[PDB]
């Protein structure tokens, strides 16, 4: 089928865990689907 | 011989003071300006928002390293 094949990224100095598996993805069905929203400290306070 | 004995003196007096700097007093560090971050975008594969305060944004910054990300009022 050719299927795609990514390679995992390690968390980095700039690149902390997080921010990875929130930003990256190794399964490319996922790819292009759209954003996904969190909360901080405050507006946390508001939804939660 | 020895015709004597005696208690012997001795000038101590520090008067003056040279003290020097060592090299690494000096050295460079990395500083920065910090402000309250009020919102973060990370996009790599897949884009993800994170939102900590919701105010009209008097700053933004842009940053393409590994991962394009927009720290937001930073």
């Amino acid at each position: 089928a050719k299927r795609r094949v990514i390679v995992p990224i390690h968390p980095t100095p700039n690149f902390p865990a997080h921010f990875i598996k929130s930003a990256f993805t190794t399964d490319p069905l996922k790819e292009k689907q759209k954003a996904r929203f969190s909360s901080g400290g405050e507006a946390m306070r508001e939804v939660q | 011989m020895f015709l004597i004995h005696f208690v012997h003196y001795k000038t101590i007096l520090q008067k003056y003071t040279f003290k020097f700097k060592h090299i690494f007093l000096s050295i460079d560090k990395y500083n920065s300006l910090f402000f309250n971050i009020s919102g973060i975008l990370i996009w790599l594969n897949i884009i993800h928002i994170n939102i900590i305060l919701i105010k009209y944004s008097f700053f933004i910054l842009i940053n393409n390293f590994e991962y394009l990300i927009i720290l937001i009022s930073t």
